[PDB]
């Protein structure tokens, strides 16, 4: 209708306005162009993405934040349109060999307070929401479609750039230009994008006593791929809609991604280097170290070595040596040494904590098992593969079986680890330190 | 008059108009009008605490709905899915009679029935129960995932239940129904939980019976109305129990009101009293947990009542499980892996202390366990977690429970010429683990036998068919809950000096006859203990006499622990 | 510049008013916002995010409710500054945050360092410092509510007859931050206004409060400082300066005047006991 054609061109009016106008600054120093030079410097360096903050266009004009809270799918592709638009006229003209415009990814961003899975009525369908959790499941990339031709197989009449909806949902080809099938898809004119998909596990301290955890299925898109990996946590922001005779599925459709745990910026490079030129910083880090455990001195000490490590080398002949370390303490119970474990753990970049009571041989290393779906034998990575680069903390070191604790022995100094099983043989690294704990 | 049933069904009656208003009306004067013995309202009370937390759910009472308006407490069993969907239309109304704003917030209300006197066996129905309100009980083993079901969208789940384990025949196999939770019922429940369960029985069509049986056979399944375990406090009991703190002896009516059959045994009493209360978990600067639970154990002569205590206890609280010795694993303490049924694929389950949770987990005959089994709970006793990394799972899970455990001295008896390390055969590191250690022994004083013997002999022809005085049982119940959950105490200041040169002189002397060695866990004890002191007490703050309790009951278990001729001299030693 | 909720708990006057320090005064505060028709998933959102609905009529509700419950003052005339797109400011949150830059707890170098960075956040171009104010300022009013209920359910308010008595002792709860005569002699108000409305005793809700605060326990000194009665139409003026200066000569206390307020001294620890004796003789 030419009613609704009318609405969507004064809205891509406003976008667009809101991205050439907005400033910071005061007159008593002066004003820069939030977004303008950002997307100026961004597709100078083949970036074609920005991130727009909602606490911005709120301030700008309330009616626009209002109607992309209430309506994100039907207003923020009217927000990517008037995103290229700009970055035409920022660069225009452009060298030879680059004369053609390419296509904008906007993400959003936002200061306000979270909720959690639970807190989800099914009155929020297809408003916007932010959501903590743990990342459990990943799969791997794929190829989707955002536009097609198609031909026909009995006369070979065409249909082209057939436009495909984003998410996880598909698509029907017409029956009229013939058979009750008529149209086929031609592969070489599909213009694809990468695609992925994960799986949300709601916080730990937010799920009440006597209830499950409630979980969430991601849908992933462009430039957020292969962004984040299992065990991470994390805050997403994105769309939530769905997918007996009444039962359907639903998922989350992200537009933006903050890993609460990234390049570290010349201010952080400046204190790092103070921090090593200063001339007691031994004393410094190791005062750092569990600092509510008393006493100890000499113990921290050789932690904090064990977090540096030595280096890597590779020697003339083509061998290696390993350069990281391994630390066991042993003795007499109610010493603080699970309290160290506890610590370093979260001390280190990369760290998982076990109990050798409660582990399998095939749990530490890794593992061969049948796919649950088609009918194949496949890979799966055990806590030495998981903690790769980094610290591996077995606590009750002493309550491991014999022939468990006799699976490590490779992992431990050449760092890799050699499968042999159902038919496959490959080999797999594990690059990390072991910290262990024992009574006599 | 709405009794006329005549030329119709009732099905049928109620959908006329007439009926319809009549029912209407009196289910809306019923809500307004209706008075407890003490000439108070109910459900202004009620509806006024659903609004102030926003909670949307409305809990009605078989029982008294009888008792002023028989009339439709006949009809609601045969036909209940029209008479609540009238109670839910009259409901909402009287909610925005006396709060006008609150559409704002939810434009329905939910009528949820109970007490509902017709119970029956989940193998005992019969076709003559279809399209009626029916109440069961079972344990839940399935339960989906919370999924949006199509009306607009409403959240909806399905679960089964089966016969609860030991009330089938011996040998014999179990019967089991599927049920269908919707709206604000779901994640009412998990599996393995015990819940009881009130809704509609109702039929449908499916081919694969008739294919698989070749007679035209239907299937079956409950729709939910109310669901329940087999805080709700009043005005009236908040009130007598903050009035009953103001009483200077109330710490001897809540110790004598501990297994109340058993004479004699007052430490015991009071030891198991702090525990059932507890200390509260802190992390200071972030980096830094402690647990706040106190561990218990009991050993001793044989027929001194220890096995009962232990019964008692599992009977007054809530989330309670019992195991004895040899009839547990190491994986059935703890949790184990299984090929799912269904999905196929390798899946993680909860063992007893997992299960257990924020509650009580008691054990018998702890002498007896394998000792492989035994070493299993080193980690979920203090560090409060069970961390597993098995067939490509690694995963860690919440274990925040207080363990009781009793246990018999090497022997079969206790010898007074030896220490406590010496008679039971523990090692270190689980003797640090418990917080407080008793000891129980045979005496053979006359007069005692005789109190005992006429003690025990009266409470024979007490309880045939047919000190202070201590509270009934379902008072201290709801005491002990009313404590938890509402009182939190601060350590805001104590004397270090006094603790510290106390724990030096311990410590040294702990070193000279190696009863039991002393440690860092034996301070962190007593602040838990001089907390449990403090709620008991319904205090927000510890004060001079909670750390004085705190160190008699410290000093009074640690003494026991030595030899008899060494006893006297350690006691003039550590005199308070 | 935060949540409605965190405003009304940690606000002096309706944390008096409810009595917040007590589980009882929560259920109240909740019928409040039941009567106000507030959703609870609201209030517990920053103002920012909250429904633009509700925040273009909210005064209006704030009063009337206020007004129904017996809170006949919940407005006041003030003015408030705007400037860019996004900065706004009432009078009032320019105060706190620069107060709180000025009586910063923290060693961090001398104290004129802290009068620095106060005096530089008054000019527009230094504005990252007035949003770093504001952030001090949050702490230091949470911190004051914790120590006032830990004052109250302590018991460490006592009547001397003549007029209340009051101490703090090191290690408890957040003490450091009241060792500076501004934060000291405002937190001893916020705490008699307190105890005045919590009391029904009519003798004990007309009378002043002397409250006593450790300065250097290595020196062996302490800081008193003395409020006059709490009434809403008092003159603000105050007789403990020359009180405390003939309670002091007449006992030939070992104490020094320093502060420019003649209500504020310091003391010697062990001349205390005397000197209140001659400050309750005094009074009589
Ligand atoms: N130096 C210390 N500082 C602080 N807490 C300590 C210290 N030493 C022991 N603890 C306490 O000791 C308790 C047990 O800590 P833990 O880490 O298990 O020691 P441990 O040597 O591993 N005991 P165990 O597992 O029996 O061998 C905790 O409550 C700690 O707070
Ligand atoms: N003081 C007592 N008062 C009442 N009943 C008692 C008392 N002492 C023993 N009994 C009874 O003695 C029986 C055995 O109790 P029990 O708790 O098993 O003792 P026990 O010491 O644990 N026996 P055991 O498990 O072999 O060590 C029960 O019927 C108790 O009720
Ligand atoms: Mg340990
Ligand atoms: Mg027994
Ligand atoms: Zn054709």
């Amino acid at each position: 209708a030419d009613e609704g054609q009318a609405r969507k061109s004064q809205l891509q009016r406003r976008f667009k306005e809101f991205l050439r106008q907005y400033r910071v600054g005061t007159d008593r120093t002066g004003f820069t162009f939030k977004y303008r030079d950002e997307l100026k410097r961004h597709y100078n360096l083949g970036e074609y993405w920005i991130e727009v903050e909602m606490e911005d266009l709120a301030s700008f004009d309330e009616d626009l934040a209002d109607y992309l809270y209430k309506q994100p799918a039907e207003h923020l592709q009217l927000l990517e349109e008037a995103a290229k638009e700009v970055a035409d006229e920022v660069t225009r003209p452009r060298p030879s060999g680059e004369e053609v415009l390419q296509d904008i990814q906007v993400m959003l961003k936002s200061d306000a307070s979270p909720s959690s899975i639970r807190s989800l009525k099914s009155d929020m369908m297809s408003h916007l929401v932010k959501i903590p959790g743990i990342i459990i499941a990943a799969s791997a990339v794929r190829a989707k479609a955002t536009r097609i031709s198609i031909q026909c197989r009995s006369c070979r009449n065409t249909l082209t750039n057939i436009a495909m909806r984003p998410g996880l949902e598909g698509y029907a080809l017409p029956r009229k230009c013939c058979p009750l099938d008529p149209y086929f898809i031609m592969p070489d004119k599909c213009k694809c994008v990468d695609f992925q998909t994960l799986k949300l596990q709601e916080l730990p301290d937010a799920v009440p006593h006597g209830e499950m955890p409630r979980h969430m299925q991601l849908y992933c898109d462009r430039y957020l791929c292969d962004k984040v990996v299992p065990g991470n946590r994390v805050t997403i922001m994105g769309i939530y809609s769905i997918k007996g005779v009444g039962i359907r599925s639903s998922y989350i459709r992200v537009l933006g991604i903050q890993v609460d745990t990234g390049a570290v910026s010349p201010q952080e490079e400046e204190e790092f280097r103070r921090l090593a030129a200063l001339p007691n910083v031994y004393e410094v880090i190791s005062k750092s170290i569990a600092p509510s455990i008393f006493g100890g001195t000499d113990m921290k000490k050789a932690i904090a070595c064990l977090l540096f490590g030595g280096s890597r080398k590779r020697l003339p002949d083509g061998l290696t040596r390993r350069g990281d370390i391994n630390l066991l303490m042993l003795g007499d119970p109610g010493t603080a040494k699970s309290q160290l474990l506890k610590f370093v753990e979260k001390c280190s970049p990369i760290g998982v904590y076990t109990s050798g009571k409660g582990s399998s041989a095939a749990g530490l290393t890794a593992s061969v098992m049948r796919d649950p779906s088609s009918r194949n034998f496949i890979m799966e990575g055990g806590a030495m593969v998981l903690a790769d680069g980094g610290v591996v903390c077995i606590d009750e070191f002493d309550k491991m079986r014999e022939d468990d604790r006799v699976a490590i022995h490779e992992a431990m100094e050449q760092q890799t680890i050699s499968i042999a099983k159902a038919g496959i043989t490959t080999t797999l690294n594990s690059r990390c330190s072991v910290l262990a704990a024992a009574n006599s | 008059n709405l009794e006329d049933l005549k030329g119709h069904s009732v099905r049928e009656w109620v959908s006329m108009a007439g009926p319809r208003l009549e029912i209407h009306h009196r289910f809306k004067n019923f809500l307004r009008t209706h008075v407890d013995s003490h000439g108070h309202n109910v459900f202004k009370e009620r509806i006024s605490d659903m609004c102030k937390e926003n909670r949307e759910s409305l809990v009605v009472n078989y029982e008294d709905l009888a008792a002023r308006e028989h009339v439709l407490a006949y009809f609601l069993p045969e036909a209940p899915a029209e008479l609540l969907q009238i109670f839910d239309e009259a409901a909402l109304e009287v909610v925005l009679a006396m709060y006008p704003k609150y559409d704002r917030i939810t434009n329905h209300i939910h009528v949820r029935i109970s007490h509902l006197p017709l119970v029956e066996e989940l193998r005992s129905l019969r076709q003559l129960h279809l399209n009626q309100l029916i109440r069961t009980s079972g344990v839940v083993t399935s339960c989906t995932g919370v999924l949006p079901q199509l009306s607009i969208y409403q959240n909806y789940q399905r679960i089964r239940i089966q016969e609860s384990p030991g009330k089938v025949a011996a040998g014999r196999l179990p019967r089991s129904k599927d049920a269908i939770l919707l709206a604000d019922l779901v994640d009412s429940c998990k599996p393995g939980d015990e819940i009881e369960l009130t809704g509609i029985y109702h039929n449908n069509y499916d081919g694969s019976l008739n294919t698989a049986n070749g007679f035209p056979v239907f299937a079956t399944v409950i729709l939910a109305n109310h669901v329940a375990k087999k805080g709700e406090l009043t005005d009236e009991d908040v009130k007598m129990i903050t009035s009953l703190s103001k009483d200077q002896q109330i710490g001897e009516k809540i110790f004598a009101s501990i297994a109340p059959s058993i004479y004699g045994h007052e430490d015991i009493k009071r030891g198991l009293a702090l525990a059932l209360f507890g200390g509260e978990p802190k992390n200071p600067g972030g980096k830094h947990k402690v647990r706040g639970d106190i561990n218990v154990l009991l050993c001793g002569d044989p027929g001194t009542a220890k096995s009962q205590f232990l019964k008692y206890i599992e009977k007054v609280s809530s989330r309670a499980i019992f195991t004895t010795g040899q009839g547990a694993s190491a994986v059935g303490l703890t949790a184990y892996v299984q090929r799912h049924p269904v999905s196929r694929e390798w899946t993680l389950e909860a063992g007893a202390l997992v299960l257990a949770d924020r509650g009580v987990c008691l054990i018998d005959e702890f002498d007896k366990m394998n000792d492989q089994d035994r070493t299993s709970i080193h980690e979920a006793m203090e560090q409060q977690s069970i961390s597993i990394s098995k067939a490509g799972i690694v995963t860690s899970l919440q274990a925040r429970c207080t363990v009781i455990a009793a246990a018999n001295p090497i022997g079969g008896r206790y010898d007074p010429s030896l220490t406590f390390s010496e008679n039971v055969d523990l090692t270190e590191p689980i003797i640090s683990r418990f917080d407080i250690l008793c000891v129980v022994r045979d005496t053979v004083d006359p007069v005692q036998d005789e109190m005992l013997a006429r003690f025990v002999v009266g409470s024979h022809v007490r309880h045939h068919p047919s000190g202070v005085e201590p509270l009934p049982q379902e008072v201290l119940k709801k005491y002990i809950i009313y404590a938890k959950e509402r009182v939190h105490p601060k350590l805001n200041q104590m004397d270090q000096d006094k603790v510290a040169k106390m724990y030096s002189d311990l410590r040294k002397e702990s070193m000279a006859t190696g009863s039991i060695p002393i440690t860092v866990r034996h301070i962190e004890s007593m602040i838990r203990m001089a907390e449990a002191h403090a709620r008991i007490h319904l205090r927000d703050y510890v004060i001079e006499d909670d750390v004085n309790m705190a160190i008699r009951v410290m000093l009074e278990s640690f003494i026991d622990t030595q030899k008899f001729s060494v006893m006297r001299s350690m006691r003039k030693t550590f005199a308070r | 510049h935060w949540s409605l909720h965190d405003s009304l708990c940690n606000t002096s006057y309706t944390a008096a008013r409810f009595k917040l320090w007590s589980v009882h005064g929560q259920k109240r505060l909740q019928e409040f916002l039941a009567d106000m028709g507030l959703p609870l998933k609201q209030v517990k959102q920053k103002f920012q995010a909250m429904d633009i609905s509700l925040k273009e009529n909210l005064r209006e509700m704030i009063e009337e409710s206020a007004n129904k419950f017996g809170m006949k003052d919940m407005r006041v005339q003030t003015f408030s500054i705007h400037f860019g797109f996004k900065h706004k400011f009432l009078a009032s949150d320019v105060v706190f945050a620069t107060m709180s830059l000025m009586e910063s707890p923290e060693k961090d170098g001398s104290g004129t360092d802290h009068f620095i960075q106060a005096l530089d956040s008054l000019s527009r171009s230094n504005l990252d410092k007035l949003y770093h104010g504001l952030e001090l300022a949050k702490k230091q009013l949470r911190a004051t509510q914790q120590t006032i209920a830990s004052c109250l359910c302590t018991n460490l308010v006592i009547s001397q007859g003549p007029f209340l008595y009051c101490s703090l002792m090191e290690g408890t709860p957040d003490v450091m931050l009241f060792s500076r005569p501004a934060s000291l002699s405002l937190l001893s108000k916020h705490l008699l206004k307190s105890f005045v409305c919590s009391t029904k005793n009519r003798r004990c809700k007309l009378l002043p409060l002397v409250m006593a605060a450790p300065l250097s326990m290595e020196h062996g000194t302490v800081t008193v400082v003395g409020i006059p009665p709490e009434t809403d139409s008092s003159d603000r003026k105050n007789f403990f300066g020359r009180a405390f200066e003939k309670a002091a000569e007449s006992t030939s206390s070992r104490m020094l005047h320093n502060h420019f307020d003649l209500s504020v001294i310091e003391l010697k620890a062990e001349d205390r006991s005397k000197f209140l004796d001659a400050l309750i003789s005094l009074l009589s």
